[PDB]
């Protein structure tokens, strides 16, 4: 009949281990439970849903008194392994579960020693909820907590305490996107409430930007740099409007990509997002100015007339400021003079057209410096 | 063990199928109160709100009581919830899954029979959505609680306080709760005969516009204001339809997105889904003008003739009101030269008509530019007047 | 002990009430199971998945005989609520569930009188499967059903009857998307096999068009109306190909939108889906004729020659159909004569060039009527 | 209570153990008769190679302990004992892709006084299948369902087939597949004397209605549109839009097709091979259009025309292509002579420009036939 | 019968919580074996592997034994697994879900006491991945098994053979298995003392390059070919911007797709990402150059004046390297003026024609650079 059989009988038999009574010799004795967390693998961190998945080993070690025996009558066995369904448990569970299930499944054995010590280390995979800060999206460091509190009990019955100030990580399989900085833990008890005891561990994780710094930022920088080339195209080519609209769409493509990674923001817009709106506003201003320049270029003396102030401010003052500079003989005579006069008139109106074109060219260069200087000040700010 | 003896004596002869009332034809009082923990999400496409709550029941009992003196001064026990009678309070307006709440947390007996039960519960209720002003809206969703089988003469439901207990709330990021009041009513259903009581808790969440303004409304204004730019482009530039097509495609994409972000209810018209329809209508009407004004620019004296009714209207009358006021051997040599002169004169005469056609096209473009600016400035102050 | 406590014990323990035996006395005895379904909330109707979600109440009410007593021996008690899983129940379940949910919902209390007339009213939310017809997409009308049948027993054992020929609308919260016309209910029994009885409730729901006739119908018509403008362009702007392809792409967008709310079909397609295909085919033919017209426009006598047939059939006859009306002196003389002759030849060549410009306009105008007549004729055929 | 007593006798007094095979001898196999009944066909998703179906499996064996003397208790002939009270053969599916290794719901058993037992539980299965997508519109499939016992072997179980077909009487007609056959086979391997199972080879033929008007006609329309570029003039300025648009449309079509059907390294759909050909031809069209545009714009002041170019593109090629080739007096004299010479030089330059333009036109026409013949030659192995 | 009596006697007195050893200081040998059925899904973005297996636990008891000379020679029995002692073997690297596996399947005993439990299981394990050569890659994924409570002094695992059984395997269309060896380790942890044994099975797989060499590589090569053409188009065509910007947009779309296809690991840089970044940078450079040649092309003596070093380099040395190579007085006063106007026009036209040749030389210089560098970069970087 072995010896373990008599041990388990005398433990969970006629002595009638009740399984639902808190172990307490007196009416005021408090059961002290010592906790210790061992991180094993940081599975993933989801910014869109703000849910972190972890693989942790939580060890709980209280001290019972009904499970004790003399290690001489029952051969020489002093360590047992009782299933976690016939022994009282403190019922310590996670209090910030993402889905909202304050329940756990018990199938792992205990380890009961001879003097009453009880060790329980159940495997668990947790999906907690934590705040995600995305001010600097590629280079960010997060702070996500784990909160462990009792479920069926409160204070004046249990004394949840910390074994080690940190959470030992001596099983870690290193991740590929996040780096562990520190894992401290603290025990909070509210003096304004005699029925509140808490133990919490918080994870500080720093990202490793190499994938995003290559698949983003740099293409955005190139597309932004492409936005200043429109102010250099000639008006006769007739592709200015083709260039402006295409740049806006390309910037739209990147904005959709970024907004599908960060969660719906409330007040902390990422710094890589505020840049794109500024660039889009500048590009829209560029489109409007390009339309105005195109209208100015296509002018003729038969439809428009140049005001005297235009030829004084836009032709002789501004260009110096932008560093730029520029019997039948009677009938025969009548007809040839008519031809000469027609040629002179054609030359005059052609010269006026050239003046209009140069005025448009001068106007175009003015906005190239404004765009350059207003762009650098916007980048300096944010 | 004193506690074991008390537990054995209390539950020696007990069944949970009988009401805890002592004398028959008497109602057992049940005090009810909920408390919110976290509002997960408020879906708008399906009109479903999911919430995490903590129901609280405090009722009475007569057979679960004992004298503390006879024992070691015990005035509190913890029994499983699957061994005592519990009222059946359900969520009337469920949307998915089952109706019965998740109850496994142990009760809390007192020495005078005062049971307390606080089980967790996850609810996915259904409430109609109001999209008259899709941004800056105020939703009003309610939760209904009541006993399914016990009538008003048996369970006699009561309420504690008048507000949902918000002390452990985990604050959200997109919605703000400003009112969580609750009231009690009595109903008499058609299928039943007796009166039945309810307790309804209604939320008054308010949206926080940061995502649906800078990413939905602000980019739309640029497209809306970029439609008028077409009428300032010269006809000879060669890019008068790329702008119109781009604007139309952008508006189409915007319509598609807003349609696939809003519930399909057809009781009221949103103030953005009709504004964007109006903008699309006037964008479509803008392309028609451009084609009808690009055609008048390329007319030639040898293909079309300008009638007098156009000359007296589009050339002299209309431009004044637009501040665009109108701005042997010698014989053969003579024979040859005269021919050259007449050719030049004919060329000049044709060029005059071509220039007149171009000016008429310009006048039409300016008139439509003014009309579109005047209308579009009004538009915004109307469909988007009070959002 | 309490009156209910004593009644329950002396009813469920002394007689050893076993909830496995049918309460029928005769071997070939049928037990009528009256039904009455009351609607409470029409949650949603799914198009792609063809599943409908509702909130309904059943009112199964048979008449057991073993559950009877006197209203004087056991105090004045006449109604006694009992848990559901303690009395025999005819397992009536939804027989066309979307998935393998051939079960019931949570078990509430039963109402048993002194007469034995049990009353069961369980709350349940059903997601049944129904066929969807999308011919008149914004103005369609669906007929989705709910089939209730026995789970363990069959005929000659149960006799499911209908209490009223109408599903009541007690505690109904009106919807905002789907209307309701009628809720008929019928009893079906197979004449050949006398072991098949079922009760089916038919839901007739009619849509309320105001969200789709503003966001899909009007924009589609507006975009379709842009397919004619290609034939009014002057053909000299260099922008005759940026319009037709753009219209094609916009129609592609609008067709994409429609192909999502429509289930994968093999028997019927919405009339809008047939209109868009017609418009797209017309646009493709417009692209082809625009290419041909552009090729005709750019011609000159130094590359091509005009045959007499086109000259006399596209410049006189066809335009009238469409109402479209149209010795130093010796050397000096030699040089001036050369200049004049060059001018004359240039003028003649330019005049010949201008003829090729008119035939392009005539061809473009001819195809304006062809595409306008076909589209109008095609629209009549659909509706 | 006679029926209640009869139920008691056969389950408690006789001690009907639920874990004992109803065999009298040491080698008496339990003969199981299996009959599969079809209800409906749901999905044949080819992206993950699974099929969903709903069936009822009818089984019938015999017991010797479940017999009672009729007309002795009350005259009853049929009982309705629940399923989990009588020994069951545990017949399950051995190719499911979800781990579903049993029936859906355990219904009630029907047992007669003869000892026979009839069980008809409804089950929902997600079987695995191989998809041969090479004629994607007109494709015929063959998927199998394997039924085996995961508790007993041919030494104590003798599964047999009732009829060599599946029962289809409540079969709701499918909307996008058509049944052609439903055979059933029992396989016994002589090498392994403990292997017995039955298999129901589903055979389904597709109905090409959705994927013949909305998928193929637009494709051939775009392929026929891809040739139009060779007919546009080089002065219009819209030659580089049509080709790019056609290429991007073809690419989108290819992506959508690859989303609908996952072409793996076992077979490529015949519609997935034609789009590659069309895209390659369109790219070559883009290249040759760039070449012809460069040839068209060639002034005599930047380029020189070699005699071989003339003799090959203005005298030889147009024949086969069926084209056609259509005091102060002295000072006054000096000035007019200068004007005349300037005009003559301008005329010569214009003539050279026209020659270059005609050479570009001739080059454009030649590739119209080459792309038309290669399209015909290609579309005999990639589509036939 | 005799079987019922044997079952009753065998399982009348059985403690299912006691180790089946007879001496407390003795290990219980447990054999382990793994058989795979199918390879369902290999997730790359989430780095999760899903498989269906047939675990095989076989050990020996000491009290569930009998002799087949009394009970008619019965040598085998079947009992549900819920009433016997079974060792706890769990998957250490479970990604999602719980760790419990099975227990419905009944164990098979013998007259010696040997149990042959064989429960089905489905596991979702974690597997880090390397995406160096994404289209042509080999992945190494492993499963870790071991006892969670008993150490090497109670339960000592033993491995059967060295490979996963593949007798019943359904071949995967995308992945092919190469090696499936397994090994045993004796590891000691830092949380708790004592040594613990484990058995790990490693699956070696190789992708089949047909889906991603067709839908991704081929269009990428086509687009990377299309970019060099913009240096052969004439500047008078007016369609260079369309071509280059189309190429850029196509590359951007490809970038987005590739980003949302492969996992975001920051250890090594994938080859495809490097090639795409290089191609995008080169395409961006080409657009910048295109604007400058267009600006140079449209330059006239009225606006811009040509320097000398421009004439010294271009049109002189660079093209050679790239192998490009009475009333009579008034009549005179009237005719003359005309001739002087013509001479001035000719000079202006010549000066204009000088600017057009510079734009041709610059475009030819950048044609050779792109072909020289792009062909070597693609050949070298992509191996
Ligand atoms: C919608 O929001 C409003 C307020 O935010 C609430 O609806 C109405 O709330 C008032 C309370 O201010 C209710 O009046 C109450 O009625 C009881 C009935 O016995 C009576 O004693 C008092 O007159 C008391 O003020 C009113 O009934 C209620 N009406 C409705 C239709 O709800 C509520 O929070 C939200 N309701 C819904 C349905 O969303
Ligand atoms: C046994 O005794 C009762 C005592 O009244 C008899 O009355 C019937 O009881 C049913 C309950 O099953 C009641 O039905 C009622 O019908 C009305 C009219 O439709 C409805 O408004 C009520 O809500 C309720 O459903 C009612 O008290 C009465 N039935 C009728 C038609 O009057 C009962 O008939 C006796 N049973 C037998 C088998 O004799
Ligand atoms: C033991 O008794 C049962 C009845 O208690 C008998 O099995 C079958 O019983 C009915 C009595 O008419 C018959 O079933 C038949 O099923 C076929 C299935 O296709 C159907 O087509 C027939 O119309 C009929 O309903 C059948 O006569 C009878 N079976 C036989 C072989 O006679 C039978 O006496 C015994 N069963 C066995 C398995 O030995
Ligand atoms: C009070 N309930 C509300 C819905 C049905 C009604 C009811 C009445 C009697 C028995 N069960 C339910």
């Amino acid at each position: 009949a072995n010896a373990e059989e008599k041990l388990m009988d005398d433990l969970l038999n006629k002595t009638r281990y009740n399984n639902l009574i808190r172990p307490a010799t007196s009416s005021s004795q408090l059961i002290s439970i010592k906790l210790q967390l061992s991180l094993a693998q940081l599975i993933s961190v989801n910014e869109r849903e703000q849910i972190m998945t972890t693989n942790v080993w939580l060890k709980q070690e209280w001290t019972d008194y009904r499970l004790t025996w003399n290690s001489s009558r029952y051969e020489g066995v002093n360590i047992l392994r009782i299933p976690a369904k016939r022994i009282w448990l403190p019922d310590i569970v996670l209090y910030n579960n993402a889905d909202g299930t304050y329940e756990v499944s018990v199938y792992t054995n205990l380890i009961v020693r001879s003097n009453g010590s009880v060790l329980w280390l159940p495997p668990a995979i947790y999906k907690s909820a934590c705040k995600i800060e995305v001010k600097y999206f590629p280079f960010d460091q997060q702070n996500c907590t784990l909160k462990f509190r009792s479920w069926t009990y409160d204070h004046t019955e249990i004394d949840m305490v910390l074994m080690t100030p940190t959470a030992s990580m001596d099983d870690f399989t290193p991740s590929g996107e996040w780096d562990i900085v520190a894992l401290p833990g603290r025990r909070t008890v509210n003096p304004q409430d005699p029925s509140y005891v808490d133990v919490t561990y918080d994870f500080i994780i720093k990202r490793k930007p190499l994938f995003y710094t290559i698949n983003l930022i740099i293409p955005c920088v190139l597309t932004t740099l492409l936005a200043i080339l429109v102010f250099y195209l000639p008006s006769d080519c007739g592709e200015k409007m083709t260039l402006c609209i295409s740049v806006l769409l390309a910037l739209t493509f990147f904005l959709l990509l970024i907004s599908k990674i960060v969660p719906p923001t409330s007040l902390d817009v990422p710094l890589i997002g505020k840049y794109l709106m500024f660039t889009m506003v500048l590009v829209t201003f560029s489109i409007v100015t390009s339309v105005c320049v195109l209208n100015v270029h296509h002018r003729s003396p038969s439809t428009h007339t140049m005001a005297p102030w235009v030829k004084r401010c836009f032709l002789h003052k501004l260009p110096t400021f932008l560093f730029m500079k520029r019997p039948d003989l009677a009938e025969i005579l009548e007809e040839v003079s008519y031809i000469a006069n027609r040629f002179r008139n054609q030359d005059e109106d052609q010269s006026v057209v050239e003046d209009w074109k140069y005025v448009a060219m001068v106007v175009d260069r003015l906005f190239l410096w404004v765009f350059m200087f207003v762009c650098v000040l916007g980048t300096v700010g944010l | 063990a004193t506690e074991e003896r008390l537990f054995h004596k209390l539950f020696s002869h007990y069944n949970q199928f009988i009401r805890p009332v002592e004398n028959v034809s008497d109602p057992v009082t049940v005090h009810f109160e909920v408390a919110i923990t976290q509002l997960a999400n408020v879906d708008e496409v399906n009109q479903i709100m999911e919430t995490n709550l903590w129901l609280r029941h405090i009722w009475n009992d007569y057979k679960l009581r004992w004298d503390p003196m006879e024992y070691d001064g015990i005035e509190t026990l913890r029994v499983p919830a699957d061994k005592i009678w519990k009222p059946d309070i359900v969520l009337y307006n469920n949307a998915v899954g089952d109706f019965q709440v998740e109850g496994k947390t142990k009760a809390l007996l007192k020495y005078n029979g005062m049971i307390t039960w606080t089980p967790p519960a996850i609810f996915k209720s259904s409430c109609p959505m109001d999209i008259t002003f899709f941004p800056f809206d105020h939703q009003n969703c309610s939760l209904k609680f009541g006993s399914w089988t016990y009538d008003k003469a048996e369970i006699d439901l009561l309420i504690i306080g008048s507000k949902v207990d918000m002390n452990d709330f985990w604050e959200n990021s997109e919605w703000e709760i400003i009112d969580a009041s609750g009231y009690k009513h009595d109903i008499k259903y058609n299928c039943c005969e007796e009166i039945y009581t309810d307790i309804t808790y209604s939320f008054y969440i308010r949206r926080l516009p940061m995502f649906y303004t800078i990413n939905l409304i602000i980019p739309c204004l640029f497209i809306s204001f970029l439609t008028v730019l077409v009428f300032y482009l010269p006809s000879d530039c060669g890019e008068k339809v790329t702008l119109c097509i781009s604007v139309l495609l952008s508006l189409t994409v915007f319509l598609l997105v807003i349609t696939e972000t809003i519930p399909s209810t057809s009781l009221v018209v949103p103030l953005v889904g009709e504004y964007l329809l109006f903008t699309m209508i006037f964008v479509t009407l803008s392309i028609v003008v451009t084609v009808f004004v690009l055609n008048i620019h390329y007319r030639t004296p040898t293909t079309h003739t300008m009638p007098r009714w156009v000359k007296t209207v589009f050339l002299k009358l209309l431009p004044q009101v637009l501040l665009m006021r109108w701005p042997p051997e010698l014989a053969d040599i003579l024979n040859e030269v005269q021919y050259i002169a007449n050719r030049f004169r004919s060329q000049n005469e044709t060029k005059e008509v071509e220039d007149d056609w171009k000016y008429v096209a310009m006048v039409v473009d300016r008139v439509f530019l003014w009309v579109f600016i005047i209308v579009c400035v009004f538009g915004t102050a109307g469909l988007f007047l009070q959002p």
